[PDB]
RNA sequence: UAAACUCCUGAACCCGGGACGAAACCCCCGAGGAGGGGACUGACGGUACCGGGGUAAUAGCGCCGGCCAACUCCGUGCCAGCAGCCGCGGUAAUACGGAGGGCGCGAGCGUUACCCGGAUUCACUGGGCGUAAAGGGCGUGUAGGCGGCCUGGGGCGUCCCAUGUGA
RNA sequence: GGAGCAAACCGGAUUAGAUACCCGGGUAGUCCACGCCCUAAACGAUGCGCGCUAGGUCUCUGGGUCUCCUGGGGGCCGAAGCUA
């Protein structure tokens, strides 16, 4: 399943913020604000000129963190993007940005993307008016995103929508807080992401 | 040469064979020993090792490493062999298996266990 | 007995170039013209005339090439990269249009015989015809 | 000014009575990533002196690539004596896929998308020099009509 | 339609029978040459009047006996022993062949 | 931030409801037809699903010298042993064995076996043969293979359209 | 058939040993006919035939009123190119 195990330990692996961390990577700690050098007894220290598979490697492990998903299914639906023509590096993401308990996260409804998650997870998240509590299901354009009437007045949820007021997010997303209803406008372009990844070198590792 | 040449004698076909008659092509076959015996080694290194003949199944004979630090097997116990080579050991290129039939895994191992037939402690 | 004409042609072709010569015959040929008619319609050549050798037909072949070059050996540019024949006449070969061939990336020809007539590539795929492929030029 | 990445820094020995004294081999690569790269290979007792030696014959030997909307213009194939090397266009999304050499020479080409393969041998060396007489062959199609004109 | 193929006669030597030999050139499915191979059929010839050299049209016909599956149907041309040597010649030289 | 600690969520389980798959044969009017009508039938299964209630609730495996990414301590001392290749071990081992930690991957992780790949190392795409493996000791010649310039008919090869097949 | 040379063979010396090097002698063989043998660093270690790609110089040979061209054959040097 999930990375379960300790996961600010990446954040220092990595040296890029993570913010699979809620509240906290904002703060003065990202855990990496504090420890911005690599975990371990050795880290801090001088660090060793990475080989080609190594860049491409971490590059590629960087992405997969982030989505906090499988391997099998992180390859899977890299495969699924090759496939379908169109240029395979944004296409990648979109795929990603696609995924039920993204949407969430994405939109704001969980504070991170691992509450995200059990929050699908654990029904509190509806579809076009129907459950769907799969972290998997493939957002298709025009779908309502939104929660249940069992969590309408959850203490969670309504610390976040309170938390979602207007500032906006997602250039490809429309976000209801009175409501709580949330759609997914379109499948989202390159220039709407901009995480700290390199879509040109993930491409590259994958052919070992 | 001239591709009425190729017409005519055509493209050789290489044809692999195998370095391990296992029969059956087969991942392992049970075996039991005759005699478990020191040997020392190659060339380039020299250490005393822990080896042992299997007559198997089929009615043949082979030699196999059995690897690891200490080992069970005396002359009529029977064991899995898992085909693989030792370059140290001229003319040995099979395993015994650990934690399989008569040859038990390794006493106190902690790391690599399953190389070796070994439970996790509690 | 000279085994076939039409590479030896090219090779006329080829070598005469790597020297630079102004001019190289070859003999003659109402084929060999459907030849150089093209690579010089296509501009590899400033075109060609049947001349006359001890009485026997051949034809001059006026080559091109670019600017004497800046620096080390001022060897100036091939006009003709390359001039390969790939239908042989111990290994005849031969496409359909639904398969010929792009000579490096749409900038390369690929002069070709069909029923249709003597083409370049683009000129095969127009009247959409194939047939054997004569050689590839660049 | 530019960009900096070496390819390797080996460690070639002579005789000499007594002993064996040594130099070094040090191949570099130096693009801008748009349009302009160069390799270098100098020599030297000290492994840093190399480096920064092969670093100066680098901004030197230069060569303009006519980069394709991040590609290469057509597809080529160049034979250095010993080492054959493949070059291909590729659509968009589709990566640097080469040897670990000539991958240098084109990610500082600017290329972004690209497919190789080296036939042959793979001497690093020579790889090198081949790929680099590679790129110093690439038409553009006006590089090409206008040649084909001379009007 | 009932398969036909032109040929040439190389044996009348049989009662009513004869040996027509046919060549088929096709393009090899790996080195693109065009690869002429051959195959020798038996057609029944009631009349007796298909000769030695007789080049023929055979049709896939209702089996006669054994090997017998083809008649003839119509003439070419008469004189061709310059291709009949061709096959006989070619015969002679398994001879020189054994040990 | 890992832990404890706080809060919330609530797999498991509990009760309640509970199928789709199943409409035809059957029957009346009509005529035993068309059509309209009316009636039975579910192994899976009291399962999926739904509603309510609801507890923090297994981690494992390989490796960490180079290829190949992840290093230190300790023991051992060409011993014990690792090994796929090059090789490591003879008092200082990131290669043997524990541990610390770390890289990969995760209900899998390794291993063996076999298949293609890499092997462009049988090469049509795509290799070669002066010394690296490789020109027949040298000729004549059979079958075969290959074949100059020109006009014409045929149109086998070849090319093309339609069409039948290609379940 | 057998003069000369000459494996083997004996002898002299050398050498620790010397079936070898060196020397004196010595038979098959070397030569002829007829037959068989069919091997090789049978080497240019480069199959053959044809067209193409600067020249310089030496030699062998054939033709042409010739301090020169024109064919053929044997060498060296080097345009381009080839090559690890
Ligand atoms: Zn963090």
């Amino acid at each position: 399943g999930r990375y379960i195990g300790p996961v600010c330990r990446l954040c220092r692996r990595e040296g890029v913020k993570l913010y699979l961390k809620g509240e906290r990577c904002y703060s003065p700690k990202c855990a990496m604000e504090r420890r911005p050098y690599p975990p371990g007894q050795h880290g801090q220290k001088r660090a060793r000129r990475p080989s080609d598979y190594a860049v491409r490697l971490r590059e590629k492990q960087k992405l997969r963190r982030i989505y906090g998903i499988s391997e099998r299914q992180f390859r899977n639906l890299f495969e699924e993007a090759s496939k379908k023509k169109g240029v395979t590096g944004s296409v990648f993401l979109g795929l990603l940005e696609s995924r039920l308990d993204n949407v969430v996260y994405r939109l704001g409804f969980a504070v991170s993307r691992r509450q995200a998650r059990q929050l699908v997870r654990h029904g509190h998240i509806t579809v076009n008016g129907r459950r769907v509590d799969l972290p998997s299901y493939r957002v298709r354009p025009g779908d309502e995103i939104a929660v249940a009437e069992k969590s309408r007045n959850l203490e969670l949820i309504r610390q976040n929508l309170e938390a979602m007021k207007g500032r906006k997010v997602g250039p490809w997303l429309s976000l209801d807080v009175e409501g709580m209803k949330g759609k997914f406008l379109r499948l989202p372009d390159r220039e709407d992401l901009a995480l700290p990844v390199n879509e040109q070198l993930v491409i590259e590792f994958y052919s070992r | 040469p001239t591709i009425n040449q190729l017409v005519r004698k055509g493209r050789e076909k290489v044809r692999k064979k195998s370095k391990v008659p296992a029969l059956k092509g087969a991942p392992f076959r049970r075996g039991v020993c005759t005699v478990v015996r020191t040997v020392t080694p190659k060339k380039p290194n020299s250490a005393l090792r822990k080896v042992a003949k299997v007559r198997l199944t089929s009615g043949y004979e082979v030699t196999a490493y059995i690897p690891g630090e200490g080992h069970n097997l005396q002359e009529h116990s029977v064991v899995l062999i898992r085909g693989g080579r030792v370059k140290d050991l001229p003319g040995v290129r099979y395993h015994i298996v650990r934690g399989v039939y008569d040859a038990a895994g390794v006493k106190d191992r902690k790391k690599s266990r399953s190389k070796y037939g070994t439970k996790k402690p509690k | 007995m000279l085994t076939d004409p039409i590479a030896d042609m090219l090779t006329r072709i080829r070598n005469a170039t790597r020297v630079y010569k102004e001019s190289t015959d070859v003999p003659a040929s109402r084929f060999k013209e459907e030849i150089l008619r093209i690579l010089a319609r296509e501009g590899f050549i400033k075109g060609y005339e049947r001349v006359d050798v001890d009485g026997k037909p051949y034809l001059r072949v006026y080559l091109k090439y670019g600017p004497r070059r800046q620096g080390p050996d001022p060897r100036p540019e091939q006009v003709i990269h390359h001039i390969r024949r790939i239908s042989k006449p111990g290994r005849r070969v031969y496409v359909g249009v639904k398969e010929i061939p792009r000579v490096r990336r749409g900038l390369g020809i690929a002069i070709l015989s069909t029923s249709k007539g003597v083409l370049t590539d683009r000129e095969a795929r127009k009247l959409g015809v194939g047939g054997e492929l004569i050689c590839e030029v660049w | 000014d530019f960009e900096e990445k070496m390819i390797l820094i080996r460690r070639t020995a002579r005789m000499q009575a007594g002993g064996r004294r040594f130099r070094f081999g040090a191949l570099v690569v130096v693009g801008d990533r748009q349009g302009r790269v160069g390799l270098g290979f100098g020599k030297a007792p000290e492994v840093p002196l190399a480096v920064q030696k092969a670093g100066y014959y680098a901004r030197r030997n230069m060569v303009e690539v006519p980069l394709q909307n991040g590609t290469i213009p057509h597809e080529i194939e160049v034979e250095f004596g010993a080492s054959k090397i493949v070059l291909k266009p590729a659509a968009p999304g589709t990566g640097v896929i080469a040897g670990a050499v000539p991958r240098a020479i084109l990610e500082l080409a600017g290329v972004t998308d690209i497919l190789t393969k080296e036939l042959g041998s793979r001497n690093p060396i020579n790889i090198a020099y081949a790929t680099m007489e590679a790129l110093r062959q690439l038409r553009t199609k006006a590089d090409v009509e206008r040649l084909r004109k001379g009007e | 339609p009932k398969k036909v193929l032109t040929g040439v006669v190389v044996s009348d030597k049989m009662q009513k029978t004869v040996t027509v030999l046919v060549e088929r050139q096709f393009p090899h499915p790996l080195y693109g040459k065009v690869i002429k191979r051959s195959k020798k059929y038996l057609a029944h010839d009631p009349e007796e009047k298909y000769k030695l050299g007789d080049v023929v049209e055979i049709i896939e016909s209702r089996p006669i006996s054994k090997r017998k599956r083809f008649r003839v149907l119509r003439l070419v041309e008469s004189g061709r022993m310059d291709l009949v040597e061709k096959y006989l010649i070619r015969r002679q030289n398994y001879q020189s062949l054994s040990k």
